[PDB]
């Protein structure tokens, strides 16, 4: 199966790197910015390909969505258990990667701050579209992605432990419980990439006369 | 006991930036400049082992290029034992 | 496909039970005995169909020669190890199984001994046509089984032990051999069971004046 991408563009705003907030997260956005880093393309896990430990039958076209997912279905009646799996590299389907950083434009910095970077995701066409150096119009989803360096940060951080209200105990004896940080960062994954002129206002001559009107 | 193929002349034509999706598991013919290269160490091929149990030694295995590979039978003492790789017995490919 | 049987009968010599020696293992012999003690009808294992326990597939149509035999082939390709199986019970085979005794024939006898008894088991068609206190001639072969109580006998008791001359070894350090006793009885396996008269030489009439020339 073809894998489809809808690139969204001609959005009525278009807003800064420091307007964004994260009342917009997981919603459609237009951002700008200079591009200041480009990575190479990478392959990035779409249709994973499993293959369970001990019934060792394949599995396919299993969901990723950014961290790394194991199905705990496992369909054949024939083992018992869930967590155990194998990824087949081979078997599997990939889509195109790059993480471009990009840097707020020298004429929306405000008054005595430093200019703040941004990490945007391209991925599929939209690869190699950005270069270093450029002004790009950036048309996306502002998403947020898993930050470790928060843990020094003065204020509460938000944690998550295991609910245990439903579940019957003994103490018939011979309590362990799987806590997990809550910290994050925004970034952007963009469908939709433009190079707007890094001017205030293809050698050959043929491809030139071609473009104009 | 090894003879290896060189396909030449290959007809598709990569530039590094260009390599996608679609080439995965496939052949392709990159041309670019060397920028440095590692010193040749010894992969093993021809993997041996010895069961610490009996110690006896266990038959020759082809190692696959792209996964360790691992016995878990002796075949002699019939142990799930601990086996461990022996190098004097071992052969082994060049790798760079 | 159905488990065909070939009975042999009419030799031209009938053996006693004292007359069984050593040397006509596996090969076809007629008895006669006093038939003591008849079993109850048993299935035997006589194609067996097992699963490999890893790969968790099922192999089928196994023979079985006497003591209980496991494959070691795994024609499957996902497993590296051939000792673990599982049994099938339902899947696998059976073949109708008897073992019935019997007795030195009261004239047979010699001058000053007891009379010494034979096993002998009867599979297929020719179960239950050997019954209590008649006098029975069985055509079969002189096979062997495995005796434990020969173990404090007089006499070297032959032994087996694992021949190593072509294995390397190493003295890596961290000795154990398998070693098992081949301490034998002879016993019999018939094809045929016909009831001579215990005499010295079917309540209806209607069977038995059909039979009668
Ligand atoms: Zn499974
Ligand atoms: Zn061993
Ligand atoms: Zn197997």
């Amino acid at each position: 199966e073809r894998v489809f991408q809808i690139s969204f563009f001609n959005l009525p705003t278009v807003h800064r790197i420091r307007d964004i907030r994260s009342e917009k997260i997981g919603s459609l956005l237009s951002i700008s910015g200079t591009v200041t880093r480009t990575s190479e393309v990478r392959p990035e896990l779409y249709k994973a390909s499993f293959t369970c430990d001990m019934c060792r039958a394949i599995v396919d076209n299993v969901e990723q969505s950014f961290k790394y997912t194991e199905p705990t279905f496992c369909p054949n009646p024939s083992c018992e258990n869930r967590a155990f799996w194998t990824l087949n590299v081979t078997r599997s389907r990939f889509l195109d990667w790059q993480k471009v950083r990009i840097q707020e434009n020298a004429n929306e910095i405000p008054t005595g701050s430093m200019p703040r970077t941004l990490d945007v995701i391209l991925r599929g066409d939209s690869v190699e579209r950005a270069k270093p150096g450029d002004r790009c119009k950036f048309t996306g989803v502002e998403i947020v992605v898993p930050d470790v360096t928060q843990l020094g940060l003065p204020g509460v951080k938000p944690s998550s432990t295991l609910d245990t209200r439903g579940i019957s105990k003994t103490t018939e004896g011979l309590r362990s419980l799987g806590v997990r940080d809550l910290t994050y960062k925004i970034s952007f994954l963009a469908c939709h990439v433009i190079s707007i002129g890094s001017n205030i206002g293809e050698r050959d001559q043929e491809v030139f006369l071609n473009s104009l009107s | 006991s090894e003879i290896h193929v060189r396909i030449s002349d290959f007809p598709t034509i990569y530039s590094l930036r260009e390599l996608r999706e679609s080439n995965l598991s496939s052949l392709v013919r990159v041309t670019g400049v060397v920028t440095r290269r590692t010193g040749v160490f010894p992969q093993l091929k021809y993997v041996k082992f010895n069961c610490l149990k009996c110690g006896s030694i266990l038959g020759p295995f082809f190692q696959d290029s792209n996964e360790e590979i691992r016995i878990s039978f002796c075949t002699n003492c019939k142990s799930k034992g601990p086996f461990r790789v022996n190098g004097e017995k071992t052969v082994y490919r060049n790798y760079q």
